């Protein structure tokens, strides 16, 4: 590099390389090497012949800080005429002939001329160059390298050894300081026998014909295409060919009014059904009652001393059938799991966990007999009867109203925690007491919820399920359903769910399924919305006695029973659920702060502790009803959760056009002339993502209740 | 004896040997990362089932005669199939076990140091709420030393921590920086570790620069509490508080006898010339100075020569 050289050699070394570089006719940035290659041969040469005397007597010396012979003249800081004619002076004064090239330097001492040479490669092969160039006449030549080797004609290097060491020494500095910052392996791969070339790149061959054919059809050669490309200016050639084009190529702008948009259109068919993991509003729990405070145990016994905490089964029998299956194997199932979880006394050792008995009708629910067979198609190629695959056009089912009430419940508050943070450092500066008392006013809006719960279990449940996956994988093993919470007084609460039972389990990939069948208890009776329930079983199984009020009342107690499987990779979906709890801080801190950068003061006081304002998130047949802020922190909280259990690519969809005509609406409400070029087309998108899923029915829904508020 | 014995059957194999006669010490780097691009298996979850297994973790023979097999309460701490401890082992060394002084270690991390005397000895101001714009310029997160510029960090780094592995340059220049000196005394008897000192010694003596959209203070120490200082739409107002000259003739020659080594040539003599080891592989012959040999305007003298 140019930096390199002018930061390494003296300027007076400098000057003169560039005047050569002129004097020659070439370029400094063009080519590099040359240039290094001429600062060098310059410093050898000043370098050999310095510090160098001879006496009147005929000896040589060397001395440092009177009028004696130098015993050396420069002839390369000079051009060739000047340099020609100074050697023509001196051959003439001492009858020496003109050798052919012009030498480097002559030495009265043997009066004879002498040439430097300095080489990247070894110097054995240089030497013959050299040597055969210049032959039969007297003319010394000596050759240095990079890397200490040397080599002069005769073996008789007329110089004493400190001279050369310091001229070893330099170019052995200036080889190992130039390798270091990447500048050797071009430099040494530049020498081309006598001369330096920067670089070399040629096409000589197949692609050229590759190229050849990869060029516009009114060419033929990539030479004629480079030409053509070379001498080109732009004389009138956009506007020619504008005006040669049709009118129907435009964009007209149809403006937005406030009677422009209608109303999305939905889907109609058979009512839409649950599909979720773990029934979430018609779930109870068997409390432990406060466990000691030194109680750590496994979850088997835990779900043991709930079990026994309860009297009241009976026998327990179908009340809703599932219409594809059978229901007796459910039944038998339901049995089996009574038994061997009574069926423990009988053991020497107590068992850490608890492997079923492979049973006929538990391998009909687990589905262990229902595998396809894999073979070759060449001896299959001649059956009947054979289907591409499952490409099947999906079904249309329609908006029912259980999915809202689902939403409405999940909002409550209840008498539990379900949460505790641990804590940090004492705060000093006042961002940081800004920053505390957000956080703290938003922990205790939001600690009580019921979400907090859904997300509880769901790690739980996940992290249990993961756990039994990997550590067994040829056993029927029992997961127990099991969460923890602290009661209101401050005793430590333990709940049981239910139970799951898993099939097997040689997971290789992140995509294989594992399957599994669950039983919840419940107190909802299926014959009120039996299209809600098309994938469950529903037992009676006993009677539960009722505290309230005075007195004693009993109501049924069902049990749900159903087949699924999921992943590996939804595993650890579930595993991560307390993110929503960040999210929804996030979007509670971004609204306040650009609430507060117009009205530039701090707006975290008149947001939670003021008590005259309200939000309208709510609708009644009455209108538009309003709310505090902790119900809106509660709602957006409930809102992340079911989005993290319902995900779907239509939600992808629907969430962003519903975004692009929220912005066109906004946009309408403030005055600021809005207009489209094709309304119709996301609107399409809009109805071509909404085929099932009943979360987004209720989205869309929530959009038309908007909307027809909105402009009125 | 190992290390010998492990490169002599690497010879056997030819494929290997061609790898080790045909590549030179400069391409070494361009080898060494032929090695591997998939390892993250769920990190977090296998550490999270290592963690529930007993002895997880790897040490050494000696720990068995420096830690009790079994503690007070009657748990084992390290097993026989290196060998495999627990934490508890970890934790027990924390609780029990032997004491030494820690006067160096000010001296090594006063970078890390710094900063705290720099935070606690500090005040604070109000903030404000308003919108501003951020622009972009040079920063400089390390400030490095004055007088010191990238070139010579490295070779004093070279000569305080491997004074043993220095070649060509350094090795013939007559002088010697005068912060080696200091740096070389303090750290006499520091046994803490090669590589952990080389590396607080370039944080702390090599200055580099970034870019940043920094709208408040420029200098370095204003670089550091960028997350406290500035937000969306507020600013935070704060301030700080507070080795002879050798020439080389050749490669090595037979006649002169075996090679020696870099802290060897102390001794040396009166103008004895001998082979020596230098760099990462280089042995070269060398003999001292009879003179000055320095960069004075003898240099230019040469303008003397030309243009008379």
């Amino acid at each position: 590099m140019e930096d390199f050289v002018r930061q390494c050699f003296n300027p007076m070394i400098v000057e003169l390389a560039e005047k050569a570089m002129k004097e020659y006719g070439e370029d400094l940035k063009i080519e590099t090497n040359k240039f290094a290659a001429i600062c060098t041969h310059l410093e050898v040469c000043f370098m050999y012949s310095d510090f160098h005397f001879i006496n009147e007597q005929g000896e040589s010396i060397v001395v440092e800080l009177a009028l004696l012979k130098h015993r050396f003249e420069i002839i390369e800081g000079r051009d060739r005429t000047m340099a020609w004619t100074v050697v023509n002076s001196i051959c003439n004064t001492t009858g020496a002939e003109k050798p052919k090239f012009l030498p480097d330097l002559y030495d009265y001492k043997e009066n004879r001329f002498i040439e430097i040479g300095v080489t990247r490669r070894e110097v054995h092969i240089y030497y013959l160059e050299k040597a055969n160039k210049i032959k039969s006449e007297n003319t010394h030549i000596h050759i240095f390298s990079f890397t200490g080797e040397e080599m002069a004609t005769k073996a008789d290097y007329t110089l004493d050894e400190e001279s050369r060491a310091r001229i070893k020494t330099r170019l052995f500095t200036i080889r190992q300081e130039m390798a270091n910052r990447g500048l050797w392996d071009s430099f040494r791969q530049s020498e081309r026998g006598e001369e330096t070339i920067e670089e070399r790149f040629e096409i000589t061959g197949t692609m050229r014909r590759l190229a050849d054919q990869s060029l516009p059809p009114n060419f033929s050669c990539l030479e004629n295409f480079r030409a053509y490309v070379d001498g080109f200016e732009p004389n009138g050639y956009i506007e020619g060919k504008l005006s040669q084009m049709s009118k129907e190529v435009n964009a007209k702008i149809e403006p937005f009014l406030k009677t422009t948009p209608r109303p999305i259109r939905l889907p109609d068919g058979p009512p839409c059904f649950q599909r979720s993991k773990f029934l979430l509003m018609d779930a109870l729990k068997l409390s432990i009652e406060d466990p000691s405070h030194e109680g750590e145990g496994i979850p088997l016994y835990d779900a043991i001393k709930c079990m026994r905490t309860f009297f009241g089964w009976k026998e327990p029998y179908i009340v809703k059938p599932h219409e594809k299956g059978i229901n007796p194997n459910y039944l038998l199932s339901w049995k089996q799991v009574l038994a061997e979880l009574q069926d423990i006394e009988n053991e020497e050792k107590i068992p850490r966990t608890k492997n079923m008995k492979k049973t006929s009708q538990l391998k009909w629910a687990l589905g262990e007999n229902m595998a396809p067979e894999k073979v070759d198609f060449d001896n299959c190629r001649d059956v009947s009867d054979l289907k591409q695959y499952d490409s099947d056009e999906p079904e249309l089912r329609s908006l029912s109203s259980w999915i809202q009430n689902e939403f409405n419940k999940a909002c409550e508050l209840t008498d539990s925690t379900w949460i505790e943070l641990d804590e940090i450092g004492e705060d000093v500066a006042p961002i940081e007491y800004i920053a505390s008392m957000r956080r703290n006013y938003f922990t205790a809006e939001v600690s009580h919820c019921r979400a907090t719960e859904y997300i509880m279990k769901g790690v739980y449940i996940n992290t249990a399920l993961l756990n039994a996956s990997c550590a067994a994988m040829d056993d029927f093993q029992l997961i127990p359903m099991i969460s923890k919470c602290r009661t209101k007084e401050g005793r430590r609460k333990t709940n049981l769910y239910g139970f799951i039972i898993k099939g097997r389990s040689h997971l290789r990939n992140d995509t294989d399924v594992v399957n599994f069948v669950s039983m919840e208890f419940s107190l909802t009776d299926p014959r009120l919305e039996p299209h809600k329930w098309e994938k469950y079983c529903v037992l009676e199984i006993g009677d539960m006695l009722l505290r309230s009020a005075i007195g004693q009342m009993s109501r049924p107690m069902f049990l749900y029973v159903r087949t699924n499987g999921t992943s590996k990779i939804k595993m650890k979906w579930g595993m991560e659920m307390r993110r929503c709890l960040l999210q929804s801080l996030q979007q509670i801190e971004s609204m306040i702060e650009a609430e507060s950068s117009v009205k530039e003061k701090d707006m975290t006081k008149e947001f939670f502790e003021n008590k005259s304002e309200t939000w309208p998130i709510g609708e009644s047949p009455k209108g538009v009803e309003d709310g505090s802020i902790g119900k809106v922190c509660r709602t957006l909280l409930a809102k992340s959760v079911f989005n993290s259990l319902y995900a779907s690519p239509q939600l992808e969809g629907f969430s962003a056009e519903s975004r692009k005509l929220l912005l066109v609406v906004q946009a309408l409400r403030d005055n600021l002339e809005p207009g489209t070029f094709d309304l119709e087309g996301l609107y399409e998108a809009i109805e071509e993502c909404l085929i099932n899923d009943p979360w987004v029915l209720l989205n869309a829904s929530w959009f038309n209740s908007f909307l027809t508020h909105a402009l009125r | 004896m190992e290390r010998i014995k492990e490169l002599r059957n690497l010879m056997s194999q030819s494929r290997t040997r061609e790898i080790l006669t045909k590549t030179t010490v400069d391409h070494m780097a361009i080898i060494k990362k032929y090695t591997s691009g998939r390892q993250e298996k769920n990190p977090s979850l296998r550490m999270k089932w290592m963690m529930a297994m007993k002895y997880p973790i790897t040490a050494d023979k000696r720990i068995t005669e420096m830690v009790p097999e079994r503690n007070e309460q009657g748990q084992t701490l390290w097993s026989k199939m290196r060998v495999m401890v627990s934490p508890l082992a970890v934790t027990w060394w924390n609780r029990n076990g032997p004491m030494t002084s820690t006067v160096h270690y000010p001296k090594v991390y006063k970078t890390y140091f710094e900063k705290v005397e720099r935070l606690k000895h500090g005040t604070f101001g109000p903030v404000h709420f308003r919108n501003q714009v951020k622009i972009r310029r040079r920063v400089d997160i390390n400030p490095g030393h004055a007088d010191l510029s990238a070139k010579e960090a490295q070779d004093v780094i070279m000569e305080v921590v491997f004074p043993n592995e220095v070649g060509a340059r350094i090795l013939t220049s007559e002088s010697q920086l005068t912060i080696t000196k200091e740096k070389k005394e303090e750290l006499q008897d520091c046994k803490i570790s090669p590589l952990m000192v080389a590396y607080m010694l370039e944080r702390e003596l090599v200055r580099k620069t970034r870019f940043l959209p920094v709208a408040g203070g420029t200098s370095s120490v204003y670089i550091e509490v960028l997350h406290l200082t500035q937000g969306t739409c507020w600013e935070q107002m704060y301030t700080p508080g507070g080795r002879r000259g050798f020439l080389i003739l050749g490669k090595e020659d037979r006649r002169y006898g075996p090679a020696l080594s870099i802290n060897e040539l102390s001794n040396l003599a009166k103008g004895e010339k001998a082979n020596v080891l230098i760099g990462q592989g280089d042995v070269v012959l060398v003999m001292k100075r009879k003179r000055d040999s320095s960069i004075l305007t003898d240099s230019q003298t040469a303008t003397k020569r030309i243009r008379m």
